[PDB]
């Protein structure tokens, strides 16, 4: 089946999964869990597509910017700072 | 019978001791050589490798043990597996923070039996206490004001049973989580009470019954301040115990049942992280945190909020009355404080039906998004919510508003705010801002007004 609404510390397996679709796993061994997003100001993840992050991406309205750089780091790690706009 | 002992005296076994219903069985407390209660001294000076003290000066007299700075010792109870460094950490913070003697006191001989055993051994650790505060008093003129005695589960009636041998004079009393089976209901004299100390503060965390739901804390109020975080039931982060009609106290005490000790050893976590975070676990004086989530009780008072743990001497009322209970919340891991904050919020813009988030920035940090609302958002209509920041702030500079909701909106409509009140536990308002509105999911700043 689809599973949905996971709270915030649950196991998961992509971010849709979690309330605030934010999967993450620091390392890449490590069990991933649903995480709360960024807040302004702190280090985030741009948008992936793998669906779990190292870093969660930001909470609403906020940017992270940092480095969507090529691929290796946009197949991969692309961090940044949430900032408003 | 009775009992005697050496040193600590005699030890009867009549009611309420024994006998009343709480307690029935006749048991009387293991000696003083079998309990076996050590005081191991820890202080600024030798702050990882504790010195073995007792009751006597060519124990005292070489040592660390200081008598211009306060004593406070640590009595333990359940010692969960892993656990057994606790006591100690408490001291490492206390060292992060001042000069202590912190005396560690242990009995695990006393302890490791049936919880029976241990309820009634327990006399003989709170007559050991008292002795050793006797002593640095006649010994060395040093008064029972600077003792404070730390005491977790049966820990805490050790300590109660100290300072009622003290007579009340030792400065202060903290209950760690009092357990409940044989204490609870029971008399003052067999128990933790206000008489225990000059002023005792106790941590309530898990209250819920011993049975049917291993309940393992009292629940009851035994201080003259008892501050129940997460509403004195279950804390986050820890695991219930399944339920039973049947529970082995002694099994759960020697560790042949299962336990999530979680919810008890919270208090002493709470405590620890207390030191180190001096505003950071404000009570609130609710009357059950029912009402208290119900955002009915906040700000502080006229004359505070009374710090839970370490710094609740500082509270300037904390002996008018006895059993004065505070609510507040805490976090889940790790630090474990947190700041709590009232914003209202008023509405300009369209009707339209949304979340509505705020998040503060002062001097020194912001918080993330707390939403305010959810639902029909009409212009002009005010909202508000108190929420737990795990970021104290600092002075407000600024709030920012955002709103969104799950559903394509074809107008492309537009909320903004017209003021936002940020109002601090301590209960200073702060005013922002707005005339702008703004599209779903932009961030509105808005700025003091």
């Amino acid at each position: 089946g689809i599973i949905i609404n996971l709270d915030e510390g649950e196991l998961c397996l992509n971010s849709a999964q979690c309330k605030s679709n934010c999967c993450q796993h620091d390392t890449i061994l490590s069990l991933l869990r649903c995480a709360l997003k960024a807040r302004e100001n702190s280090e985030c993840s741009a948008f992936t597509l793998y669906g779990v992050y190292y870093k969660c991406p930001c909470e609403r309205g906020l940017t992270c910017e940092g480095d969507k750089s090529l691929v290796g780091s946009i197949t991969n790690t692309n961090f940044g700072i949430c900032h408003n706009v | 019978k009775e009992v005697c002992y050496e040193r600590l005296g005699c030890f009867s076994d009549d009611s309420p001791w024994s006998g009343i219903t709480e307690r029935p069985l006749h048991i009387l407390p293991w000696s003083p050589k079998d309990v076996n209660t050590r005081f191991l001294l820890y202080t600024n000076e030798n702050p990882n490798n504790f010195q073995e003290v007792a009751a006597d000066s060519s124990s005292i007299s070489g040592s660390n043990f200081k008598t211009n700075r306060k004593t406070r010792f640590i009595i333990h109870g359940f010692i969960d597996k892993g656990e057994e460094n606790w006591l100690a950490n408490v001291c490492k913070n206390l060292f992060k923070v001042e000069s202590v003697n912190c005396i560690c006191v242990d009995w695990k001989g006393g302890s490791r039996t049936g919880y029976t055993q241990a309820s009634q051994n327990i006399r003989i650790v709170g007559a050991e206490v008292a002795y050793f505060v006797e002593f640095l008093q006649s010994a060395f003129g040093y008064s029972p004001s600077n003792v404070h005695v730390i005491g977790h589960s049966l820990g805490a009636h050790a300590a109660g049973e100290a300072g009622r041998r003290t007579n009340g004079t030792i400065g202060r009393i903290t209950g760690l989580d009092p357990a409940e089976p044989c204490f609870q209901g029971t008399p003052e004299l067999v128990r933790l009470d206000p008489s225990d100390a000059k002023f005792v503060d106790v941590i309530h965390t898990d209250g819920a019954p011993i049975v049917p739901n291993l309940g393992f804390g009292m629940s009851q109020v035994v201080g003259h301040l008892d501050f129940f975080p997460n509403g004195g039931v279950e804390m986050p982060g820890c695991k219930k115990n399944i339920l039973s009609q049947i529970v082995d106290i002694d099994g759960i005490w020697e560790g042949t049942r299962d336990f999530a000790a979680c919810n008890h050893l919270r208090s002493y976590k709470y405590y620890t992280d207390s030191i180190v975070n001096p505003d950071g676990f404000a009570g609130f004086p609710c009357a059950s945190y029912n009402v208290f989530t119900a955002n009915k009780c906040f700000p502080c008072p006229s004359g505070g909020c009374p710090q839970m743990g370490h710094y609740a001497d500082r509270y300037p009322g904390k002996t008018n009355d006895v059993g004065q209970k505070f609510y507040l919340d805490t976090g889940d891991a790790s630090n474990f404080a947190r700041w709590r904050y009232k914003v209202s919020v008023t509405l300009s813009g369209k009707k339209v039906t949304g979340h509505i988030l705020v998040s503060l920035f002062g001097n020194k940090g912001n918080s993330k998004q707390y939403e305010i609302f959810k639902g029909t958002l009409k212009p002009d209509s005010t909202h508000s919510n108190e929420f737990d920041s795990d970021v104290d702030v600092g002075d407000l500079q600024m709030v920012k508003f955002i709103w969104y909701n799950n559903v394509i909106n074809p107008t492309l409509p537009r909320v903004g705010a017209s003021k936002i009140i940020v109002e601090t536990n301590v209960g200073k308002q702060f005013n922002f801002c707005s005339p702008e509105t703004v599209r779903e999911e932009v961030l509105l700043t808005l700025t003091p007004c």
